[PDB]
C-alpha cells in the first residue's frame, strides 16, 4: 500500500536486494531455470549450457539495466524517475555488499559454461559477447550515461 | 481423505500467490506445471 | 587525522543556539482578542456588545436551527469523533453521503472531502505535479497554494497579477525551449495555478481569456475557489458559473466547507480520472483521521438549505456593492477589492515609510472603532515565511445578517475615526 | 534501581522486547508469490493493448489528446496488479459508533474489485479490534457526550477565522490551561488536525543550518515537516542508541556539508509507543544522551498518551522521568480521548513564540467547540476531578487486557513485535497471498482486522495489527482468540520456532 | 560416463580463451577488495 505507512523509507526500491533471503533465493531460481532447459530430449548438453547462459544474461539485462523509475508513487516527488535498477541500489554508493554478488555471479556462471561446454570457438564469441553486454554497465563510470542518446526518456 | 485432499489444493494456492488471481490465470499457471513436469519424467526414462 | 584528544575537546567547544529566539514586546500580534460566547451577528469582544464585521460566514448559517438541529441527531447515533484514518474502518456511511451530495451541487462527477481545510490544496498540488514539471502561478496566491508548490519540489514562475499579456509571455518561452529539446519537450507537464476572488487583493481572475490560452499552449488548470464557492454565480456554483463556462473545462476545483457552509473541512471536485488518485497519494487524506460525524451532518444540510431557495445570493450581492459605494469618500484610506466580492480590504493611502508604523496607524483605527460597536479586524501575514508580502489592511466582510441601517452606520463610524487619526 | 547502561540511563522496572526474525524457508517462498505476481502483471499490461479493451477505467477527454499524459505509467503498476486484487480489506464503511462492536456494510464486487456495490443487509455484530479506541471513551451515551451537546445548541458546528482574528473564543483559552495542568507543563497549544500539528510547527524551530535526527520508523507526518524545514536530514537505526550516539557525535565534529561550519542547533525528532512495530521508546537513554551533547528533544506521544503510565500520562510517566527534560510535546486527541486535534506544550517562552510564529495560527481555522468540550469532559475523568471512578478502572483496565492477551498469543505458537507492554499488537504473516487471505477470514468469523502490505512495509514484513481497547471484557477476548486460532491453522500462521 | 573428455578438452584449450578467463579472475580479487565510496559528491 502506502509507501511511508510502516518505515521511513521514501524508496524502498534500493533496499530490496539487501533482504534477508534473496541472495540464496535468486541463486534458487538460476538452479531452477536451468532444470528446466536440461529436460528438453532433443538437446545436447552444450545447447543447454548455452540458453542456461544467454538467457540469465538477457533477464538481467533488462530488469537491472533497462526498466528505470519504481513501481509504486513514492513521497520523494520523483527523483529516481529516470534511473534504472542498478543505479538506484543504495541511493547509488559504489561497491557494497550486494553490488559484489551480482557482478560476480555472472562471471561464475561463466566459467562453468565454458567448461561444460568443451571451450568450443562458435561457444565461445557467444558466451563473451553476452557477458560483456552485462559487466559494462555495472563500472561506476557508466553511472548514468546513455550511449548516443538511447534509452533515456 | 477428500476432504484432506482439497486442504493440500488450499496450501498450494497461497504460497505460490494462485490464489489472488482470475480462473483464466490459473489455468495459464497450472498448464505449464504440468507440461514442464511431464515432460521431464519423459527425459528421466530415456537417459536413466 | 583527528585524534582522541582534539575531539573530545571539540565537544565541549559547541555552543548551540536557543530553541526559540527572544526579543518581543512590542510585537503587533500576540494578543489574541477573546469571544465570550458564539461568534455570531451580535457579539461580546473583550467585554463589549457589537456587531462584527470580522467572521467569515456570508450567508448566516452557523446559527441556523435547522443546521444545529441536524448535527444533533448526527451526534446522538454516531458519538463525536471517528477513531481512524478512513481507511482502516475511518469511513462512516455520512461521509459517503456528502461526497455524492456535494458532486450533485457542482454538477460534477466526483468529488473528496479532507477534515482540514488548510491541507485540502497543501495535498492535492503535490499529488500531480512533480520534480520535472513547470507551474505558472499568480503572483498573489495564498499560503496554502505556496505551500503545497514547495512541497512539490518542481520549477515555479511568477506572472504579475491579473494580467493575460505576462502569462502569455511566460508561455512563449517555454515553446521557444520546447525546440531546443523536442524529446524532453513530451515529458513535462504544464499547469496553471490560479484562484477566483482572490483573498490578499479582493479581485477576481478572468477565465474565459484563461480558458483560451490553456487549449493553445497546452497546460492544465487548477481553479482554488475558496472565497467565490457560495457566492458568485447565481445558483452559489461560483466562478465558473458567473462567466458561463462548461464545468468541464477546469480539471480541478478546489475549496474549503468553512467560509459559507460554516463547518469545519475542504473538498476537491472535478472528473473521476483526476479525482480517483487522490486517495492513495493525498498525503493528509492517507495518513490522518476523517471529518468528525457531526461536522459532516451540519454540512449537508447546509448544502440543503442553499439549493431550497438560491434568492440568497442575489440579495448578498446587492448589499456588497452599497457598503463598497459608501466607502468611497474616506480621505486617507482606499478601498482594494472588486465590487461583487464580499472580503474587500481598505489599505492606507501614502505609507508613511516603515511597515511597523503602519501597523501601528491600523491599529490605533480598528481599537478606537471597536469601542463604538463595530467589530473589524486586520489581515495577518507571516512576514518573514511569504514570497510577496501584501500591505497593511483592515479587511471588511459582509454577511446577509446585517441590515441596511447597520450597513450605512458602520460606513459612517469607520469616515470619522480615520479622518481624525490621519491628519 | 533495576539496572542501568553505560549511556547514563537508569531504569527501575524490567524493560525487555522481542523481534523474532523469518524463518529461512518461510522467507524463501514470500519471492515465490512477489515473482509470480509481477510477471503475471507485465502480461497484462501487453494484454491491454492489442487486445483487451478493459472498458471501465477512466481516461482522458477527447479534447485533451494531444497534451501531455498526466500520470506516469509505469508508477502506479502495483495499484492496478497488486492492490486492485485484494483491495476489499481496506474502505470498509460503518454505520454506527466504533467501538468494541461495530456494524459493517457488506458489499459485493462482480468484476474483481473494479467496482463495488452495496447488497443492502448490514453485518450486526463484529468484535472492532482496528480502531485506536483505547480507554473506550467512544460512546454515544454517557456525561461525556451529553455535555457536547450543550455546548452545540449555542455554539454552533465551526467557528469562521482564524487564532490571531476573530476566531479565538473563551473555550480555546479554558481547554489549553487545562491540558498544561494534565501533562505537567507550564503551557500548551491546541490547533485542531494532528496531522497539521507536526507539518506546521516543525519548520517554525528549525530551518538551513540546522540538523534534524530522525527515528529510522517515525510518522508521515514527522518526516514531511522535516521536509519542508529546509534542514538537513539523517537517520538512526531504531532503537538503537549506539547508532544514535555515533551520529550525534560525528555531527559537532565534522560541522555542515560542504562549507565545515558548525550547526547552528541539533533536534532529535522520536516518537512514543510506534503503532506498526509495537515498540516503546527508550527514553532514560535519550534524555542522557541529549544532556551530553547539548541537542534538543522533540516527543511525539501521539499513540502513548492515556494509554501508558499508571494513571495515563504518557511514556514519560511510565518511566518515572521529569516532563522538564523534553523540549517539545506533541500528540493528539483523538487515539485515547474519542475526539480531534492535536496540542504542543513545554516552557512558557516557547508557547509564546509558536503563538505569533506558527503556520497553523493565522492561516487556519481554530478548532469546533462540540469537539473541545469532548477533550475538556474526558480529560476531566482521567484525573479524577469528577468524583467518580469510571477514568480509574478503565486506565487499569487496559494493562490487564494487555497483558493476558499478548501472552496467550505467544503461548499458541504466533511470531508477535513489541513491547510487552504495548495496547498494540502486529501478528505477522509473511505470504503476500497470506495478507488478502487473513482479512476475508476475519469477516467471516466476525471479527475486523487491518493488514499492512509490501510497499508500505519491507518486502518480507507483511503484517496485520490489533489495536485493544478498555472496552474489550473478558467474554470478548476469548471469542477472539478462539477464532484466531482455528484462521492460524487454517492458513498455517504458527512460524515461532523457539515457543 | 562423459567427463574425461572435458578435462582432456581443457588442456588443448587455446590461447586466447585462457587468457580471458585468466584476466577474469584478476577482476574478482580487485573487486573484492574496495572501499564503499558514495560515487562523485559536491567536490
Ligand atoms: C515459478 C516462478 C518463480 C519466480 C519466477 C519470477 C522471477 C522473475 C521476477 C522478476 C523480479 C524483478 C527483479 C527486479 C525488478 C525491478 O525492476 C523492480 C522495479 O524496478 N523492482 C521490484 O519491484 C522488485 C520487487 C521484488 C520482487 C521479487
Ligand atoms: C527471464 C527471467 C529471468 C531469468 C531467471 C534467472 C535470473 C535472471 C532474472 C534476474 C536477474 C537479475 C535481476
Ligand atoms: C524450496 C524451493 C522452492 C523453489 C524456489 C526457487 C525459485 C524461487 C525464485 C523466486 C524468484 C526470485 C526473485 C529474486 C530475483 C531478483
Ligand atoms: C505524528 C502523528 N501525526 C498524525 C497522526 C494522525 O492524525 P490524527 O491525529 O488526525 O489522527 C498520528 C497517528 C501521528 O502519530
Amino acid at each position: 500500500m502506502n509507501v511511508g505507512t510502516a518505515h521511513s523509507e521514501v524508496n524502498p526500491n534500493t533496499r530490496v536486494m539487501n533482504s534477508r533471503g534473496i541472495w540464496l533465493s535468486y541463486v534458487l531460481a538460476i538452479g531452477l531455470l536451468h532444470i528446466v532447459l536440461l529436460s528438453i530430449p532433443f538437446v545436447s548438453v552444450p545447447v543447454v549450457w548455452t540458453l542456461t547462459n544467454l538467457i540469465h544474461n538477457m533477464g538481467m539485462y533488462i530488469f537491472l539495466h533497462t526498466v528505470k523509475g519504481t513501481p509504486f508513487e513514492t513521497p520523494d516527488q520523483g527523483k529516481a524517475r529516470l534511473l534504472t535498477h542498478w543505479e538506484q541500489m543504495d541511493y547509488g554508493v559504489q561497491f557494497t555488499a550486494s553490488r559484489k554478488f551480482l557482478t560476480i555471479t555472472p562471471i561464475v556462471l561463466y566459467f562453468l559454461t565454458s567448461f561444460y561446454t568443451k571451450y568450443d570457438q562458435i561457444h565461445f564469441v557467444l558466451n563473451t559477447v553476452s557477458l560483456m553486454s552485462v559487466l559494462i554497465p555495472k563500472l561506476p563510470q557508466l553511472h548514468g550515461v546513455r550511449i548516443f542518446g538511447i534509452n533515456k526518456y | 481423505a477428500w476432504k484432506q485432499m482439497s486442504w493440500f489444493y488450499y496450501q498450494y494456492l497461497l504460497v505460490t500467490a494462485l490464489y489472488m488471481l482470475e480462473p483464466w490465470e490459473r489455468t495459464v499457471f497450472n498448464s505449464m506445471l504440468v507440461s514442464i513436469v511431464g515432460m521431464a519424467l519423459y527425459t528421466g526414462y530415456v537417459f536413466m | 587525522d583527528l585524534t582522541v584528544k582534539e575531539k573530545e575537546e571539540l565537544i565541549e567547544e559547541w555552543q548551540p543556539e536557543p530553541l526559540v529566539p527572544p526579543v518581543p514586546k512590542d510585537h503587533p500580534a500576540l494578543n489574541y482578542n477573546i469571544v465570550s460566547g458564539p461568534p455570531s451577528h451580535k457579539t461580546v469582544v473583550n467585554g463589549k456588545e457589537c456587531i462584527n464585521f470580522a467572521s467569515f460566514n456570508f450567508l448566516g448559517l452557523l446559527d441556523n436551527p435547522r443546521v444545529k438541529a441536524a448535527a444533533l441527531a448526527s451526534l446522538k447515533k454516531y458519538g463525536v469523533g471517528t477513531c481512524g484514518p478512513r481507511g482502516f474502518y475511518g469511513t462512516f456511511d455520512v461521509h459517503l453521503d456528502l461526497e455524492d451530495r456535494l458532486a450533485k451541487f457542482m454538477k460534477t462527477e466526483e468529488a473528496i472531502i479532507y477534515s482540514y481545510g488548510f491541507a485540502t490544496i497543501a495535498s492535492a498540488i503535490p499529488a500531480y505535479s512533480k520534480r520535472g514539471d513547470i507551474v505558472f502561478v499568480d503572483r498573489a496566491a495564498c499560503f496554502a497554494i505556496q505551500k503545497g508548490l514547495q512541497a512539490s519540489r518542481s520549477d515555479i514562475k511568477l506572472f504579475k497579477h491579473n494580467d493575460m499579456a505576462d502569462l502569455e509571455r511566460l508561455l512563449k518561452e517555454q515553446e521557444i525551449e520546447d525546440q531546443k529539446n523536442p524529446r524532453k519537450a513530451r515529458v513535462t507537464r504544464r499547469f496553471i495555478v490560479v484562484e477566483g476572488l482572490y483573498m490578499n487583493t479582493g479581485t477576481i481572475c478572468p477565465l474565459p481569456e484563461l480558458v483560451k490560452l490553456k487549449y493553445k499552449y497546452k497546460a492544465r488548470i487548477f481553479l482554488e475557489e475558496s472565497l467565490s464557492f457560495g457566492v458568485l454565480g447565481e445558483h452559489g456554483r461560483g466562478v465558473t458559473e458567473h462567466y458561463g463556462i462548461n464545468i468541464d473545462d477546469i480539471d480541478l476545483i478546489s475549496a474549503n466547507m468553512e467560509n459559507a457552509l460554516a463547518s469545519i473541512g475542504g473538498f476537491c471536485c472535478g472528473r473521476s480520472f483526476v479525482i480517483d488518485h487522490q486517495r492513495l497519494s493525498g498525503q493528509g487524506y492517507c495518513f490522518s483521521a476523517s471529518l468528525p460525524p457531526l461536522l459532516a451532518a451540519a454540512a449537508i444540510e447546509a448544502l440543503n438549505i442553499m439549493e431550497e431557495n438560491p434568492g440568497i445570493f442575489a440579495v448578498l450581492k446587492e448589499k456588497c456593492g452599497q457598503i463598497h459605494k459608501a466607502l468611497q469618500g474616506i480621505s486617507g484610506l482606499k478601498v482594494v477589492g472588486e465590487s461583487l466580492s464580499p472580503a474587500f480590504h481598505l489599505q492606507l493611502e501614502e505609507s508613511t515609510g516603515s511597515r511597523e508604523q503602519d501597523v501601528r496607524l491600523l491599529q490605533e483605527i480598528v481599537d478606537q472603532c471597536m469601542n463604538r460597536s463595530i467589530a473589524l479586524t486586520q489581515a495577518r501575514y507571516l512576514e518573514k515565511e511569504e514570497k510577496c508580502l501584501p500591505p497593511p489592511s483592515i479587511r471588511v466582510v459582509v454577511t446577509v445578517e446585517q441590515t441596511e441601517e447597520e450597513l450605512e452606520r458602520a460606513a459612517s463610524t469607520i469616515k470619522e475615526v480615520a479622518q481624525a487619526v490621519l491628519l | 534501581i533495576h539496572h542501568v547502561t553505560q549511556n547514563g540511563g537508569l531504569y527501575k522496572r524490567p524493560f525487555n522486547e522481542a523481534f523474532e526474525e523469518t524463518p529461512m524457508l518461510v522467507a524463501v517462498l514470500t519471492y515465490v508469490g512477489y515473482g509470480v505476481l509481477t510477471l503475471f502483471g507485465y502480461l497484462r499490461d501487453f494484454l491491454r493493448y492489442w487486445r483487451i479493451e478493459k472498458c471501465h477505467h477512466a481516461t482522458e477527454r477527447e479534447e485533451q489528446k494531444d497534451f501531455v499524459s498526466l500520470y506516469q505509467d509505469f508508477e502506479n503498476f502495483y495499484t492496478r496488479n497488486l492492490y486492485m486484487r485484494i483491495r476489499d480489506n481496506w474502505n470498509r464503511p460503518i454505520c454506527s459508533v466504533p467501538g468494541a462492536r461495530v456494524d459493517i456494510m457488506e458489499r459485493q464486487s462482480h468484476d474483481y474489485n473494479w467496482s463495488f456495490k452495496y447488497t443492502g443487509n448490514i453485518i450486526k455484530g463484529v468484535i472492532n479490534m482496528g480502531s485506536y479506541n483505547y480507554l473506550g471513551f467512544a460512546r454515544n451515551t454517557g456525561s461525556c457526550q451529553e455535555a457536547a451537546a450543550k455546548v452545540l445548541e449555542e455554539y454552533g458546528a465551526g467557528v469562521c477565522s482564524t487564532r490571531q482574528e476573530i476566531g479565538n473564543l473563551d473555550k480555546h483559552e479554558e481547554l489549553e490551561e487545562l491540558v498544561a495542568r494534565f501533562l505537567g507543563v507550564e503551557a500548551a497549544m491546541a490547533y485542531g488536525m494532528g496531522f497539521a500539528t507536526n507539518s506546521m510547527n516543525i519548520p517554525a524551530l528549525v530551518g538551513k543550518g540546522c540538523l534534524i535526527l530522525s527515528d529510522e520508523l517515525n510518522h508521515a507526518s514527522l518526516v514531511l515537516g522535516a521536509r519542508l524545514s529546509g534542514a538537513t536530514i539523517r537517520i538512526f537505526k531504531h532503537n538503537n542508541m549506539q547508532s544514535l550516539e555515533k551520529l550525534l557525535k560525528d555531527a559537532i565534529v565534522y560541522g555542515q556539508p560542504r562549507t565545515r561550519r558548525p550547526w547552528k542547533k541539533i533536534l532529535i525528532l522520536v516518537e512514543g509507543i510506534y503503532s506498526m512495530e509495537g515498540s516503546i521508546v527508550r527514553l532514560p537513554e535519550v534524555i542522557a544522551l541529549k544532556k551530553k551533547y547539548k541537542a534538543y528533544l522533540y516527543l511525539d506521544e501521539a499513540h502513548s498518551i492515556g494509554a501508558l503510565g499508571p494513571t495515563g500520562r504518557g511514556v514519560v510517566e511510565y518511566f518515572g522521568l521529569d516532563p522538564e527534560d523534553v523540549d517539545v510535546m506533541m500528540g493528539t486527541f483523538t487515539k485515547s480521548f474519542g475526539a480531534s486535534g492535536g496540542y504542543i506544550g513545554g516552557k512558557k517562552e516557547l508557547i509564546d513564540y509558536l503563538r505569533t510564529h506558527s503556520h497553523s495560527a493565522v492561516y487556519a481555522t481554530s478548532l469546533s467547540p462540540p469537539v473541545v468540550e469532548q477533550i475538556i469532559t474526558s480529560m476531566k475523568c482521567i484525573m479524577g476531578q469528577d468524583g467518580t471512578s469510571l477514568g480509574k478502572e478503565c486506565v487499569q483496565q487496559l494493562a490487564e487486557n494487555t497483558r493476558y492477551f499478548r501472552r496467550r498469543l505467544k503461548e499458541m505458537g504466533f511470531i508477535i513485535y513489541g513491547n510487552e507492554d504495548s495496547p498494540v499488537v502486529p501478528l505477522m504473516l509473511y505470504m503476500p497471498a497470506k495478507i488478502g487471505a487473513f482479512g476475508r477470514e476475519m469477516l467471516k468469523r466476525n471479527i475486523g482486522v487491518v493488514v499492512v502490505g509490501f510497499p508500505a512495509t519491507p518486502i518480507i514484513e507483511s503484517r496485520a495489527r490489533f489495536c485493544l481497547s478498555a472496552a474489550h471484557t473478558k467474554e470478548i477476548l476469548d471469542t477472539a482468540l478462539k477464532e484466531i486460532d482455528e484462521v492460524g491453522d487454517l492458513l498455517q500462521l504458527k512460524y515461532s520456532r523457539h515457543r | 560416463w562423459v567427463l574425461v573428455e572435458m578435462v582432456q578438452a581443457l588442456y588443448e584449450a587455446p590461447a586466447y580463451h585462457l587468457i580471458l578467463e585468466g584476466i577474469l579472475i584478476l577482476w574478482i580479487i580487485r573487486l573484492l577488495f574496495s572501499k564503499t565510496y558514495k560515487l562523485q559528491e559536491r567536490s
